[PDB]
C-alpha cells in the first residue's frame, strides 16, 4: 500500500534555491491537502518542519517553502544553507485512512 | 516537556514475538493518538499503524494487519504494540509517535501531523 | 455533520433486485452533532421573550 515516491537523492548549492519535490495518487495527495515534512538526523529523532503544506511549523526558517499542487508538492528551498545536512522526507495520509511516507531525499552539501 | 521513552532493545527468532511499549511523559496517553512507525538501516521511514488509545480502535495498513495486535493501559500511562511472526526485514528502528489530539466532533487519526517521536528501540533478528 | 465515512455495500435479495447496507466505516468513530452560535440564539430568544 505504501506508493509515495521522490527523488531518492539530489545536491544543493549555498545561498541558491533547490527543489525537493513529492509525488502520489489523486487518492493520497489531491483528495485532500494533508502533507507534512520531516527532518531527520542519523542518531537522533525526527523533527516535523512541515505541516498541512503551509501551516507554520516551530523553528522554520523562512528558507523552507511548502506547497501542494495536484499530484505533487515541494518544499523549495531558498537560500539554501548548510546546517540542514540530512534528509527531507515527505509524507501524504491516502483516503483509504492511513498515513504515508516517501523515500526520503538527502539535503546534501551544500 | 515532553518525552515519549521507549523499552530497550531485544533481537528475536525470525517467527517469534515481541512486545514493544511506549511510556508518556508530560502528558495523558488519552489526548492524541499514538502512531507505531519503523526505520530499517538504510531505508526511509515505514508507517506501522494507529491506535485511538481510549476505545482501543486501531487501523494498519495491510502489510501487519495479522502481523501487529494493539493494547494500553491508560491508568499506567503506556502504550504497546506486539509484533507476531518476525522476519529479517523487522531489523529496524521502531518509533512511538502521538499524532493529532482527540475530538469528538472531527476525525484527526489518519493525517501525518506528528508532534513528537520516540527516541527509538530496536526489535532485532539474527 | 456526521463525520464516520460510511460506506454502502450491496447485497442481492431475491431475483434481480438489490439491498443496500453499510460495509466497514473508513477512519475513526464520532459523534453526529449540530452547531450553532449560542449570542445570536440568545438575542434570538430574548427577543422572542419580549414578546
Ligand atoms: C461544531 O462545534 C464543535 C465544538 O467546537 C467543533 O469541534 C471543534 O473543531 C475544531 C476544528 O476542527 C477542533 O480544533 C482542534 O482543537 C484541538 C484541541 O484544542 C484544545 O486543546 C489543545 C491542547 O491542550 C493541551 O495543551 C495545552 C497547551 O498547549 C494545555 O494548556 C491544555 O490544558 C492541554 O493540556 C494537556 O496536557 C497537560 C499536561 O500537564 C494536562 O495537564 C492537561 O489536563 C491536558 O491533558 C490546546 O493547545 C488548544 O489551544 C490552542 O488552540 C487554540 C485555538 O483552538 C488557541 O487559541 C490557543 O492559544 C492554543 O494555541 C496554541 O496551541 C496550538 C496547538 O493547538 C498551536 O498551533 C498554536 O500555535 C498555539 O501555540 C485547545 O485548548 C487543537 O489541538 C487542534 O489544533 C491542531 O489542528 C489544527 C487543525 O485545524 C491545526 O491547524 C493546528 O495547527 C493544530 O496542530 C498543532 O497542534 C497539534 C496538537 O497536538 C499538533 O499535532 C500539530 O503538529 C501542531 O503542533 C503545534 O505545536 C507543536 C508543539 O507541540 C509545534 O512544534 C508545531 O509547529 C505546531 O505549532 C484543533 O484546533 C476542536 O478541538 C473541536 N472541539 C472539540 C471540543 O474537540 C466542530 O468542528 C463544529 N462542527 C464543524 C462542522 O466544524
Ligand atoms: C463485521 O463482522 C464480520 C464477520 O461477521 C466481519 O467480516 C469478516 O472480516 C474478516 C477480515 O477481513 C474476514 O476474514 C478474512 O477473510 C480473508 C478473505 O480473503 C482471509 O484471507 C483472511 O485470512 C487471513 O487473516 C486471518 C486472521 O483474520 C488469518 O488467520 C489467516 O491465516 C489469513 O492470514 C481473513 O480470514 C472474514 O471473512 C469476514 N467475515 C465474513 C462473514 O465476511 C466484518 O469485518 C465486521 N465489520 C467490521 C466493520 O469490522
Ligand atoms: C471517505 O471515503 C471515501 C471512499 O473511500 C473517499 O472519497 C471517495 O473515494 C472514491 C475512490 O477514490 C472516489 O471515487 C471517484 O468518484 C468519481 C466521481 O465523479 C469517479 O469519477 C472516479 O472514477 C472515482 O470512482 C470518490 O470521488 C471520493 N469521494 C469524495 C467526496 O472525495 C474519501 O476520501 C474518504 N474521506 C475521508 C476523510 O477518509
Amino acid at each position: 500500500q505504501p506508493v509515495l515516491t521522490q527523488p531518492a537523492s539530489v545536491s544543493g548549492s549555498p545561498g541558491q534555491s533547490i527543489t525537493i519535490s513529492c509525488t502520489g495518487s489523486s487518492s493520497d495527495v489531491g483528495s485532500y491537502n494533508l502533507v507534512s515534512w520531516y527532518q531527520q538526523h542519523p542518531g537522533k529523532a525526527p523533527k516535523l518542519m512541515i505541516y498541512e503544506v503551509n501551516k507554520w511549523a516551530s523553528g522554520v526558517s523562512d528558507r523552507f517553502a511548502g506547497s501542494k499542487s495536484g499530484n505533487t508538492a515541494s518544499l523549495t528551498i531558498s537560500r539554501l544553507q548548510a546546517e540542514d545536512e540530512a534528509n527531507y522526507f515527505c509524507s501524504s495520509s491516502t483516503n483509504s485512512a492511513t498515513v504515508i511516507f516517501g523515500g526520503g531525499t538527502k539535503l546534501t552539501v551544500l | 516537556q515532553v518525552q515519549l521513552v521507549q523499552s530497550g532493545a531485544e533481537l528475536k527468532k525470525p517467527g517469534a514475538s515481541v512486545k514493544v511499549s511506549c511510556k508518556a511523559s508530560g502528558y495523558t496517553l488519552s489526548d492524541y493518538y499514538v502512531h507505531w512507525l519503523r526505520q530499517a538501516p538504510g531505508q526511509g521511514l515505514e508507517w506501522v499503524a494507529w491506535i485511538n488509545p481510549t476505545s482501543g480502535r486501531t487501523i494498519s495498513p495491510r502489510k501487519f494487519q495479522g502481523r501487529v495486535t494493539m493494547t494500553t493501559d491508560t491508568s499506567m500511562n503506556v502504550a504497546y504494540m506486539e509484533l507476531r511472526g518476525l522476519r529479517s526485514d523487522d531489523t529496524a528502528v521502531y518509533f512511538c509517535a502521538r499524532g493529532g489530539w482527540i475530538s469528538l466532533y472531527v476525525d484527526y487519526s489518519y493525517y501525518p501531523n506528528f508532534d513528537s517521536w520516540g527516541q527509538g528501540t530496536l526489535v532485532s533478528v539474527s | 455533520t456526521r463525520p464516520n465515512n460510511n460506506t454502502r455495500k450491496s447485497v442481492r435479495i431475491g431475483p434481480g433486485q438489490t439491498f443496500y447496507a453499510t460495509g466497514d466505516i473508513i477512519g475513526d468513530i464520532k459523534q453526529a452533532h449540530c452547531n450553532i452560535s449560542e449570542e445570536k440564539w440568545n438575542d434570538t430568544l430574548q427577543k422572542v421573550g419580549i414578546e
